[PDB]
DNA sequence: TTCATCCTACCTCTGATTGGTCAAT
DNA sequence: AAATTGACCAATCAGAGGTAGGATG
């Protein structure tokens, strides 16, 4: 369904977790008064790296605006995931390691194959 | 291009980072890094895609509806529902 | 490594393999190691500050 | 023709970058 | 004992945002 990747790879609290913080998401995303300015990344950073890639000629400012929304989303559900295993290791430090192993629960993350070995 | 452009600034992806974890949580320098580099691949995987429709119709820009069907495509179909409305209010 | 990986991935990543290795190229990089600063400039600010006897940058009133 | 919105270049104004010490591990 | 390393502080400057003028669809 178009919401397994939410749950994906999850166990017991951990998919009530992350659902809810879609859901919150979701409801935030159908709220009638955005200011389409404030993000937590810049617009002309994300269009930046957008246009790293030779291939891609011109950007209408829908595509930095939708990305500024969609990479929030993915910082926070990937730290959600990989804190995870870093309390089951018993530890307060989020490493590197915690975040390739909740990169292994999910295919959805396998386009990061090469960049976290 | 300047080679910092490649990526996110990592403040703001380690502050994002910060208010997904409890307070009193620490970030190795490592985790930010490896972070800063997922998003930004996040960006390009799905700018190629998009950017490759947009050739073969013969489209010089990317638009918002180019990115959400990358997304599905390319296997975030969560992503891309959610951003649906998002996309349909900035345009009314 | 896998053989196979996401079907709805693996053309993408292939083609995004070429197009790092491509880039990597463009930004002369060639270590596998970031800097440890990016502006010399900023650097240079970062060591001129005045600081406490903590290390920290001195609080603003 | 008129409308929408891209590009680049230029101008404001600014917020991400940054390291010595302490403390946790 | 010794080594490792992440939070802490905020002012300067690389750069984000805004947009005029031109172009495109």
């Amino acid at each position: 369904g178009t919401w397994a990747n939410v749950n994906q790879g999850l166990q017991g609290t951990a998919r009530d977790i992350l659902t809810t913080y879609w859901q919150h998401v979701i409801n935030h995303l159908e709220s009638d008064n955005h200011d389409y300015k404030i993000h937590q990344l810049p617009l002309a950073r994300i269009k930046k790296v957008m246009k790293a890639d030779p291939e891609v000629k011109m950007i209408s400012a829908e595509a930095p605006i939708l990305f500024a929304k969609g990479c929030d989303v993915f910082i926070t559900e990937l730290t959600m995931r990989a804190w995870i295993h870093a309390e089951d290791n018993k530890r307060r430090t989020l490493q590197r390691s915690d975040i390739a192993a909740a990169l292994s629960k999910s295919d959805m993350f396998d386009f990061l194959i090469d960049i976290v070995p | 291009m300047k080679e910092q452009d490649r990526w996110l600034p990592i403040a703001n992806v380690a502050r994002i980072m910060k208010l997904a974890l409890p307070e009193n949580a620490k970030i190795a320098k490592e985790a930010k890094e490896c972070m800063q580099e997922c998003v930004s691949e996040f960006i390009s995987f799905i700018t190629s895609e998009a950017s490759e429709k947009c050739q073969q119709e013969k489209r010089k820009t990317v638009n918002g509806e180019d990115i959400l069907f990358a997304m599905t495509s390319l296997g975030f179909e969560n992503y891309a529902e959610a951003l649906k409305i998002y996309l349909s209010k900035y345009r009314e | 490594s896998p053989l196979y990986v996401n079907a709805k991935q693996f053309h993408r990543i292939l083609k995004r393999r070429v197009a790092r290795q491509k880039l990597e190229e463009q930004l002369r990089l060639t270590s596998k190691g970031r800097k440890p600063y990016l502006h010399e400039s900023r650097h240079n600010h970062a060591m001129r500050r005045p600081r406490g006897p903590g290390g920290r940058f001195l609080t603003a009133d």
